[PDB]
RNA sequence: GGAUAGUGGCCUACCAUGGUUUCAACGGGUAACGGGGAAUAAGGGUUCGAUUCCGGAGAGGGAGCCUGAGAAACGGCUACCA
RNA sequence: ACCCACUCGGCACCUUACGAGAAAUCAAAGUCUUUGGGUUCUGGGGGGAGUAUGGUCGCAAGGCUGAAACUUAAAGGAAUUGACGGAAGGGCACCACCAGGAGUGGAGCCUGCGGCUUAAUUUGACCAACACGGGGAAACUCACCAGGUCCAGACACAAUAAGGAUUGACAGAUUGAGAGCUCUUUCUUGAUUUUGUGGGUGGUGGUGCAUGGCCGUUCUUAGUUGGUGGAGUGAUUUGUCUGC
RNA sequence: CGGUUUCAAGCCGAUGGAAGUUUGAGGCAAUAACAGGUCUGUGAUGCCCUUAGACGUUCUGGGCCGCACGCGCGCUACACUGACGGAGCCAGCGAGUACAACCUUGGCCGAGAGGUCUGGGUAAUCUUGUGAAACUCCGUCGUGCUGGGGAUAGAGCAUUGUAAUUAUUGCUCUUCAACGAGGAAUUCCUAGUAAGCGCAAGUCAUCAGCUUGCGUUGAUUACGUCCCUGCCCUUUGUACACACC
RNA sequence: GAAUCUGGUCAAACUUGGUCAUUUAGAGGAACUAAAAGUCGUAACAAGGUUUCCGUAGGUGAACCUGCGGAAGGAUCAUUA
RNA sequence: CUCUAACUAUAAAAAUCUCUCUUCUC
RNA sequence: AGCGCCGUGGCGCAGUGGAAGCGCGCAGGGCUCAUAACCCUGAUGUCCUCGGAUCGAAACCGAGCGGCGCUACCA
């Protein structure tokens, strides 16, 4: 039959688009159906965020974050568990998961 | 010993020996394969190979150590009459039937049957999968 | 099945067939 | 012009370059004689029509024929092929 | 450049069914049996096969075109609830592991199986068979066997027959036998029987793949449902469920 | 009662009490199924078969108990926490004779198993307080396939039983093998539990390593997780629906 | 006014070869059906244990894999976290 | 009828199967 | 006629100075409802015949046997 309406690609009236490569797999993916993500983090982990603080010069310190916009195919992606499968009731909802923390 | 064919019974041809087979585990090894090679002036590899091909099963090829196994229960018959089919499709030429041709690449890859008797160059059936075997080795240079 | 293969199989008979008669035309 | 009961490239002679076509020509096929009709049946329709009626066509295959108003006749002929 | 209000055109999107679909869904897949805006091209079961063949284009790889014989009753679409999934998630089990404990498999013996053997090693079980059928049986029990008995063959009909339907038996042989089973010989007994048939009991005889009944397991887990009532034409589903 | 919970279901710790894991264990225990087993339990039976030299029944005897082998329940040992001579002396389940031979006490002979005379008991009386083992103490053995181990091979003595050979069972002596903790793998298990140890009862004329219960000595290591093997629920894809065999 | 016979004339027909249609054997060559207890592996249906499938090209006992481009018929309709 | 923030990381091998398919009525 | 090689448990190689070696064989067991894969455990032997060396020689050497690769038909 019909997966989803968008075929899960949303291009829907584009023709082509230039492909992209997944960060796991690396296999050659459009660029719409290539599930990726924003890994923003701080530069260090949260665990010794105390220590390196007063371990440095320069008190009163900003603490840089390093980013990454991560392109991950579907396999890599549903393998580990950064996506979870769904019920087609419950696929359609695009809204992001609601803020994962607050 | 054969007279190097099997639907021909001269008293003077040249001649080959027959292949035989022991059990391994199972796997059955050919003991007379270098010997026939050397009287068909063809390269063990293909004989092993092409039984093979009209067989269709896993086999292990080894020639610098005398280990030639070919999987599967097949009693001598069987494998006298593929290897007979390598003869008549590989080693005996057109007109003669000369039961010594070597296996020759001209300058196209023309795989070809060629003779010392008639010594012609037979067109040689490269609509076979051995054809596509003995041109990935070279004969007596890539072995 | 992989219709792929069965193509490409019938392609392949093909050329052969065409090159039986090359040689022997 | 000839020839024909009489038109007409019917045939000839001199010329002229034309005629037909995707609106299906020409070629091929037709276990097709065409029709009146038959079967079938809401209506639209599908198939069959060698065969009682109509026409047309044949007398083994082609040709040629006198006679006769009317014949290219065949229970009339001239010839070849079978 | 922004916000408001309206609109034109474009990709789309959300709800809905008002329709329509084989449904999955679709704002067109609608305005389609209440059958008819105009429109070019396609397909008539699956294979055989995009195959053969003849063209055609091509340097070639190859494209456009394009069968039939034959062969089969299904192939197939959506959709259902199950099963499955080295698929995901939520909880479980000491018939799973973990921590360890204790062992089994090593030794001998006992018992139970299989296979070999013998007449037979009677047979049924192959997680849920195997110290099980109380299967720890010297007879039996017994279902195995070499043998020996006996009828515990009703009832009915026919059948004989009281000058005998018939049974029983000391002794010898014969049989282990102290069995009158069999004989040799005689005596006993009397109408219950004896011999045929119709019909009949017994059968650890066969068939659990004909069955009950019984218990085993599936399965000690948490699972199972119907009456309205709703959601689908239906097969069904919801009630049985988001969480804790 | 104190924590912990949208403050709800409840969960955790502590106090108190015998009992604070559904207090402990059990037994009853759903729908639907299986081609599971059993006609060898029946006087439950269909159907088929045999029914008189019988597959019925009975009598004897042989057989169910044999062995080039393998696997699967168990028992005793592989020794020093031991074994052995003696002493010390704690239990609970049970059971037990009628139209007949059970429970055995006590006293007598035997070294023993046994045998005799009596005695109570149809059962809280009698066996009984089953004086059970394991266990403890005191001696001996001294790390040696040795007093561990005792299979097995000889001879005899007893008892039950119509009948013990193919050793029934018990006892006496001699023989004393293999056994040095056991490959791959696998089973069981969380508290009076595991383990050892015995007792009883079913089977029983007579025989247990069997089993059902009972009690004795009495635990290391958790108080968890889905890694293996499964299970339950939900989602999901299936070309599976004889269901991953 | 017959025979014979000049011409042409319609022209059947015969030979000769070309050329075609249809049957037609045919050394040998290459396939497909049905037969489902042949053999080798297990390609596919689940993430089929390397996602499938398609076009293309090479190779590969066989399945098929491979490189490049695609599509969801996928296992993602989903990051203004 | 007034809120816009945090975050991690496995992929070892598993190949296969010839069974019977059975019936619903007041 | 002489020199270089060898002497298996069923087969291919090896260490030959502590005395039967592995793979592959095979009998059996383990795993799986089942088969294989795998896991493991076991059985065959006179490193050729006889001596020297050595605590001990299949083994270092030798006084030869059987078989091989060259010289090459060597009056
Ligand atoms: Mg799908
Ligand atoms: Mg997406
Ligand atoms: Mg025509
Ligand atoms: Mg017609
Ligand atoms: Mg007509
Ligand atoms: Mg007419
Ligand atoms: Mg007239
Ligand atoms: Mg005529
Ligand atoms: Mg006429
Ligand atoms: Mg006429
Ligand atoms: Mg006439
Ligand atoms: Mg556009
Ligand atoms: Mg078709
Ligand atoms: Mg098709
Ligand atoms: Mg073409
Ligand atoms: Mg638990
Ligand atoms: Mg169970
Ligand atoms: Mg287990
Ligand atoms: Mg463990
Ligand atoms: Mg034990
Ligand atoms: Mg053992
Ligand atoms: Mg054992
Ligand atoms: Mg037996
Ligand atoms: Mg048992
Ligand atoms: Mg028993
Ligand atoms: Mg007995
Ligand atoms: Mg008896
Ligand atoms: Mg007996
Ligand atoms: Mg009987
Ligand atoms: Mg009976
Ligand atoms: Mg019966
Ligand atoms: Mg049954
Ligand atoms: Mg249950
Ligand atoms: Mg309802
Ligand atoms: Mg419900
Ligand atoms: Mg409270
Ligand atoms: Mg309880
Ligand atoms: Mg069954
Ligand atoms: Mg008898
Ligand atoms: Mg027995
Ligand atoms: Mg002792
Ligand atoms: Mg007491
Ligand atoms: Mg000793
Ligand atoms: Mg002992
Ligand atoms: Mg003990
Ligand atoms: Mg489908
Ligand atoms: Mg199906
Ligand atoms: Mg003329
Ligand atoms: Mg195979
Ligand atoms: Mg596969
Ligand atoms: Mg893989
Ligand atoms: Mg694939
Ligand atoms: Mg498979
Ligand atoms: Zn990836
Ligand atoms: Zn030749």
């Amino acid at each position: 039959p019909k997966k989803r309406a968008s075929n899960g690609r949303n291009k829907k009236g584009r023709g082509h688009v230039k492909p992209v490569r997944c960060v796991n797999c690396s296999r050659s993916v459009p660029k719409d159906k290539a599930i990726k993500r924003m890994a923003i983090r701080n530069i260090v982990e949260a665990a010794a965020i105390r220590d390196l603080s007063e371990a440095s010069v320069y008190a009163e310190y900003a603490l840089p974050k390093t980013y990454n916009k991560l392109h991950y195919c579907i396999s890599c992606a549903i393998h580990a568990r950064i996506v979870r499968v769904r019920s087609r009731t419950d696929r359609r909802i695009r809204a992001p998961p609601q803020r994962p923390r607050f | 010993i054969n007279i190097c064919r099997d639907n021909h019974d001269p008293f003077y041809r040249y001649k080959m020996p027959p292949i035989q087979a022991k059990v391994e585990g199972i796997k059955t090894a050919v003991l007379n394969v270098a010997d026939i090679s050397h009287a068909l002036n063809r390269p063990a590899p293909y004989i092993v190979k092409y039984f093979g091909f009209e067989l269709g099963a896993q086999t292990s090829i080894s020639v610098d150590k005398d280990r030639y196994l070919v999987n599967g229960v097949h009693e001598p018959a069987k494998l006298q009459d593929v290897l007979d089919g390598f003869i008549n499709k590989f080693v005996l030429c057109g007109s003669c039937k000369n039961p010594e041709t070597e296996i020759i690449i001209t300058k196209d890859n023309d795989l070809v049957r060629d003779c010392k008797a008639c010594g012609k160059r037979t067109p040689m059936d490269l609509r076979h999968k051995l054809s596509s075997f003995i041109l990935k080795n070279p004969p007596d240079s890539v072995s | 099945m992989r219709a792929k293969w069965r193509k490409k199989r019938t392609r392949r008979l093909k050329r052969k067939r065409r090159k039986v008669r090359a040689r022997s035309k």
